[PDB]
């Protein structure tokens, strides 16, 4: 008889204890967004995640390292300038094959062509 | 770690429409964020190198365009 | 009686070549001492790694001499030299036997 | 004049450290002299610009690390800065 | 298997 | 009665059995004369009236056949992409394209 | 000599597909790997004629084609570093 756990608790009560409106159609608003972020030009990821991205990735290599703050910025650009390029890359895949959603697999393949996988 | 979740799901479309892509699969994200970390330990293996190479103990924009320059991509308007 | 700069390294590479090598190539104003005996003590190691994978496939190929097809095995079954030497075509060397999956026959 | 300059009989000796046993043929021997003749200039090149970054005019064992570490790929790295500092190390020592 | 009780849906220890 | 038919190979299996031969051969594929000549024709209106070492044609030609292959491995994962075993003009257009030479 | 791009027989750059390891070719591909060459190999050889007059030669030398060829990205192995 197989059993398992999943209290996680060796006794109960723990706490008690000690210690008419207008609807676009689905993908009409996106072209009038896809217009959006491309005639702007602020950076598309929020700068406190990616900058806790950066200091939490950044750990592992070398202990107590700081960044300049122009430094995550130009992070900040080309990481968005390498994912607009595959994500060129990506759309041009996806036509490819008589469709216009995208797959995951369409850009594993789109990085293996380019020699990174 | 957190903040790999931290670049979110309507920003990941964000970069898929500054990109022109119209119709995005659910499961983009997630592996979409493991191709922005390899680029990011990548990018920033080779900028730290050459911050200890300089006696130093902070990174620079300087640095990181160097990185992308050994790379091959280079950035402006973050020095060099 | 004068000794070579290698047998003071321990290595086969050769220190002198190596130097006036580097300081004809004009890297820098002027080059030192240690240079040119970690340059080729990294030279002769991947040399020698590239050349050990080279055997291994010689011996696997029945081989009594290195040939390129054995180099390009060397160099495309392990997977750090593929991104170290992917960016690298060799001469005479073929490609890997591989079938992708959906060509194979049900 | 005549002379041509290459790592026939250093590769023949590492080959030979390695495999007392095994031949070799003229254009694979080519495609050894090639390939640490390129490997070579990209330390090197690497090198020189680590160095005029930093504002210094000296190519120190340092930067060829600071190189193989940053050029090639992290398996063969770890290990060739192993053997590079153990080889300028019998180098002090034996000065 | 699942990682609540089937009866009750309330975490615990189950058999399986 | 029994009326003869000969013995043919299926279409698939010729072609994987050469496959398999060729993926073992090292030896250049486009020949030799028909190459060199490739080139000598190019090199008119850059320059006229060239001579070229014995080596050169050999490291063109087999370089060419690198550049061919690799671009053949990648075409066909572009052909496989769009579930098909035939490779098209579109796929080896898209491999230049995300290279980045189209 | 005019077009010997034909010189490259459909028997061999299928051939060389063949050593790429698909199985089956579209018919108005021929024309169009081949095309895949002209361009690839005028640039070649105008980088090779680059360097083969700039070093005051007249012969196109193998060490002027790995040469450039190490410039493009396409580098070359077996004929010199
Ligand atoms: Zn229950």
């Amino acid at each position: 008889a197989r059993t398992k756990q999943t209290a996680r608790k060796s006794t109960g009560g723990k706490a008690p204890r000690k210690q008419k409106p207008h609807r676009y159609r689905p993908g009409t608003v996106a072209l009038r967004e896809i217009r959006r972020y491309q005639k702007s030009t602020e950076l598309l990821i929020r700068k406190l995640p990616f900058q806790r991205l950066v200091r939490e990735i950044a750990q592992d290599f070398k202990t107590d390292l700081r960044f300049q703050s122009s430094a995550v910025m130009a992070l900040q650009e080309a990481s968005e300038a390498y994912l607009v390029a595959l994500f060129e890359d990506t759309n041009l895949a996806a036509i490819h094959a008589k469709r216009v959603t995208i797959m995951p697999k369409d850009i594993q393949l789109a990085r293996r062509i380019r020699g990174e996988r | 770690r957190d903040n790999i979740q931290g670049i979110t799901k309507p920003a990941i479309r964000r970069l898929a429409r500054r990109g022109g892509v119209k119709r995005i699969s659910g499961l983009i994200y997630e592996e979409t964020r493991g191709v922005l970390k390899v680029f990011l330990e990548n990018v920033i293996r080779d900028a730290v190198t050459y911050t200890e190479h300089a006696k130093r103990k902070t990174v620079t924009a300087m640095d990181v365009v160097y990185a992308l320059k050994r790379q091959g991509r280079t950035l402006y308007g973050f020095g060099g | 009686k004068a000794k070579t700069r290698s047998s003071r390294a321990g290595l086969q590479f050769p220190v002198g070549r190596v130097h006036r090598l580097l300081r004809k190539g004009n890297y820098a104003e002027r080059v030192g001492a240690g240079a040119p005996v970690y340059l080729a003590a990294v030279l002769e190691y991947l040399t020698a790694e590239i050349l050990e994978l080279a055997g291994n496939a010689a011996r696997d190929n029945k081989k009594t001499r290195i040939i390129p097809r054995h180099l390009q095995l060397a160099v495309r079954n392990d997977e750090e030299l593929n991104k170290l030497l992917g960016r690298v075509t060799i001469a005479q060397g073929g490609v890997l036997p591989n079938i992708q999956s959906v060509l194979l026959p049900k | 004049k005549t002379r041509k300059e290459s790592y026939a009989i250093y590769v023949y000796k590492v080959l030979k450290q390695v495999h007392p046993d095994t031949g070799i043929s003229s254009k694979a021997m080519s495609i050894m002299n090639s390939f640490v003749n390129d490997v070579f200039e990209r330390i090197a090149g690497e090198a020189s610009r680590l160095a005029h970054y930093n504002k210094r005019s000296t190519i120190t064992s340092r930067e060829i690390q600071t190189a193989v570490r940053l050029l090639l790929p992290g398996e063969l790295a770890k290990h060739a800065v192993s053997e590079g500092t153990k080889a300028v190390t019998k180098y002090t020592s034996a000065k | 298997n699942e990682d609540f009780c089937s009866a009750c849906n309330q975490s615990g220890s189950f058999l399986c």
